[PDB]
């Protein structure tokens, strides 16, 4: 194959093909996922006890 | 069959002369039944009398031996599956049962070629410790024994104080298996390993 | 020939999609918030050192009961910790070193190992006698194994080089949906929760996140320019934390289809080598090639502290399933508990 | 077909008597090609008449096994690659197959010359030695315990009391080389060398 | 005798029915001329035609396995030698080589009478004995490790705690029985004893 | 009795000689796993 470069014209088809679903998917606004984050983690903050240390037998990872 | 106590078979262009004793050892034998008249039987050669049997010879050859003389020996050269899947289009169970004794033996034998051995750990102070050396159980090998130093009753003549592994090759003698699906057997496995 | 209008028709719709996520860009309200909690000062201690290897640990991967863990040596040996009581369930050695992937299934039944084999063994733990005996060498891969992950007992995702990641079917031994797309190697394959997409970063900087079943390329993010080391999804799987070797991370969005916020800092000028996320996704950790991991407010950017303590690299970083412990693949052959 | 349901065929000068269903099992293959009459089929004995077949009858066995009974047999004594050729003689696809996994087993697990053996060294103490001595991985063999001291609290009590160096025969790499390592792998041997 | 495209050839006793074409599938072989039609084969069958080649039936088995379909297999109950010296006597020549090629091929890889061994102490400790146990070289044997008796560093984490041992077998090509010396060399080796 | 060591110019290979009369050629890295004889080198009666 000479006249398209060892069928480079596969990967350009299909990076066509994504960028178009790219563009098809819909762009929600930065602020409304980083408010949907805050909102999701202050909610689950009383139950990561990274954030809340646990008593020593009342977690098995200070056992 | 109802001539000829003789019978003369074609198994596998063979001609087999089988006396009707030996054939009628097992009724459970497609054979015992051609040792008597039936209308359906209608396989023959009309070149020798001789009924048909479209089954090799090379197998027929253990079967006859064992249904004659209520035993058989196979060839180190003949294979012992030809001569099973033989055995049950005659349908003898407890030649069959026997044959797959053997092929299991056989094949526990050969699972040793795969890099297949089973370990274990025994536990030894001194003194008891040629005891099992010695009257150790049959078809193992001893592998390797490390004296581990101890504190509770220090050094010498402590029950941890040697450590003997222990090790056979892995064999599938009456039969393998790869699972069980019985749900507790499971749950226990789940258990014991914390 | 046809190229002339192919690399016009990419330039275009590349150009769009930036102008897209232009169209999208906001300002970073998270960022922006100073009055979401503060997460303090994390300075814990690491409660086991669960020392028991000879080699530097590579990869290691909690299971999904947050008791055992699989952590893979250099030299070839997969060692099932007991975090707890500090006991190896198993220890599985390789027909080959240099594995880097320990994938422990979702059931605690069957570990999948890779490396520069370029074959992924999979171990079924559960058999017969209760003996660890191999279940399939899934073979077909041509580059290299980078890391592994079950969807199913007998359908697992395989990231590798020769730009493949390809899922087999554990059974026939099958690559069953090829996705081809990447220029460099792949390294990372993140799952989310709904385990029917999965991002993947490489060595040229683009995290492609596609479509499990379908083969098809939904996104390809870039906001780096330098190998992507590992990538850990949101216990939500709407944004995915991204390292490379460089001095910074970046939290990425499928539904902004863009960068939502960056972790940086000239604190420190040593390359991500992996990330997690905690039960909450509010701590971003990060395992670093300096000699400690550092652990991130991921919704305020600063580094809310640094587990401080080894003298070699955090070669891997994971986070128990409960999301309150974490584990690390250091370098000094230990795994330090951190709780 | 063109004769009564038996027929009988001269493979290699013996006569090998058979139904014509255990050769019209498989459509594709000399042997169905041999049942059915046409005017390039000439083949006949002279004697009592067989279709003349110039084949082995060695390597006919465990052939006309595959389609007596749907399974080979593989003896003691007859090569699988002989019975590998006559399958490919008469084009039973999964027989080929079947005999050429054998084949790559065999070959696989014995012509490693070197045997290669590769060994590892696992770091475990007294406690969990029995658990994963006896819980081995099933394709390994135990080869040395070295009793190591503690590096804390005398010579056990510690997590660091025994090396189990473990070995396994293999052929190393399909390739027996590098085949082709991307960069990013030399890079990281590099940074795996210390 | 030469009735129809087939030939009887008693070989050893045994009536091989054979293609006069696979005879004629190269010179090499004398039954070329056998097949074709010139004065000579006074013994022969003066009942058929069957000429009476004495030679062993066996080891002409995989002469025409190779004659047929020129494609060699060889039994593997049957030695490599008594098909090479059957090749010989019907002289086909690459036959001859590639039995000599097997026959070389099969001495070489088992190739040790006394079973030589070259042995090897590798100093090391525990850190990186992993390392070198793992990167052991390709051909080699790890045959035993012990640690040192030493009371520095602890005797836990010092650098020189353990001395691992690897065999490599020779008398495939021996060098410590194969010797050219030279004169300086020889000076450097008592320059080495002193 | 081996008296070199030669070090290949990048560090992938490395190299030895002695009374044998036979030079050592050593593939260092390969992804194989351990290190594996490249090749060996012979046509000297004298040692390297």
């Amino acid at each position: 194959m000479a006249s398209n470069n060892t069928a480079s014209i596969a990967q350009a088809r299909k990076l066509v093909e994504q960028l178009k679903m790219e563009a098809n998917i819909d762009r929600i606004k930065v602020s409304k996922a980083a408010a949907d984050l805050m909102a999701y983690c202050e909610a689950h903050a009383k139950e990561d006890p990274l954030l809340t240390p646990v008593p020593a037998s009342e977690n098995p990872f200070r056992e | 069959g109802s001539v000829s106590k003789w019978v003369r078979l074609n198994v596998g262009g063979t001609y087999f002369l089988t006396t009707r004793q030996t054939l009628c050892r097992d009724p459970k034998s497609f054979l015992y039944r051609l040792c008597q008249a039936d209308p359906d039987l209608d396989s023959d050669k009309d070149e020798t009398g001789a009924y048909l049997i479209d089954r090799d010879p090379t197998y027929f050859g253990p079967v006859l031996n064992y249904l004659r003389h209520g035993k058989l020996v196979i060839n180190k050269d003949l294979a012992e599956e030809g001569v099973l899947e033989e055995a049950e289009f005659y349908n003898i169970t407890s030649l069959i049962k026997l044959v797959k004794d053997k092929i299991r033996e056989r094949d526990s034998k050969t699972s040793q070629v795969p890099v297949k051995h089973v370990y274990r750990v025994l536990q030894c102070q001194e003194e008891e410790l040629t005891q099992m050396v010695s009257t150790m159980s049959d078809g193992w090998k001893f592998e390797q024994l490390v004296s581990i130093g101890s504190s509770y009753n220090y050094g010498n003549e402590d029950q941890a104080e040697f450590l003997c592994v222990v090790s056979k090759e892995l064999h599938n003698t009456p039969y393998g298996t790869a699972s069980e699906p019985s749900e507790k057997a499971k749950i226990l496995q789940e258990r014991g390993s914390r | 020939s046809e190229l002339d209008q192919l690399r016009q028709e990419a330039e275009q719709l590349k150009n769009q999609i930036r102008d897209a996520r232009k169209a999208c860009a906001d300002a970073t309200l998270s960022q922006i918030t100073n009055n979401i909690d503060p997460v303090g000062r994390i300075q814990m201690r690491t409660r086991r050192t669960l020392r028991g290897h000879l080699a530097k640990i590579y990869a290691m991967h909690w299971g999904t009961d947050s008791r055992l863990l699989v952590s893979a040596s250099q030299d070839g040996k997969l060692i099932i910790w007991d975090s707890y009581t500090t006991n190896k369930v198993h220890a599985i050695p390789l027909r080959s070193s240099w594995v880097m992937t320990c994938a422990y299934a979702p059931s605690g039944n069957y570990v999948a190992c890779g490396g520069l084999d370029n074959i992924c063994s999979i171990y079924n733990l559960k058999t017969r006698e209760g003996n660890v005996r191999v279940s399939r060498e899934l073979a077909g891969h041509t580059g290299y194994l980078s890391c592994c992950r079950f969807l199913d007992d007998n359908q697992i995702v395989t990231s590798s080089g020769d730009t493949t990641c390809a899922l087999w079917d554990i059974e026939t031994g099958q690559q069953t949906t090829t996705f081809t797309g990447h220029t460099g190697d792949v390294m990372s394959l993140s799952l989310a929760p709904d385990t029917r997409l999965f991002v993947s970063g490489a060595c040229d900087a683009s995290a492609k996140l596609w479509d499990v079943r379908e083969g098809m390329c939904r996104q390809t993010f870039t906001g780096h320019e330098s190998d992507i080391n590992a990538i850990c999804f949101f216990p939500n799987g709407n944004a995915f934390a991204t390292g490379s070797d460089d001095a910074t991370c970046r939290l990425f969005d499928l539904r902004a289809d863009q960068e939502l916020m960056t972790y940086s800092h000239d604190n420190i000028i040593c390359g991500i080598t992996s990330v997690s996320f905690s039960k909450s996704g509010r701590l971003l950790l990060a395992g670093y090639d300096d000699f400690n991991c550092n652990v991130w407010d991921a919704l305020k950017a600063d580094r809310a502290g640094v587990l401080a303590g080894h003298d070699n690299r955090v070669s891997c970083l994971g986070v128990t399933d409960d999301g309150m412990a974490v584990a690390t693949g250091s370098w000094d052959s230990f795994l330090k508990i951190w709780n």
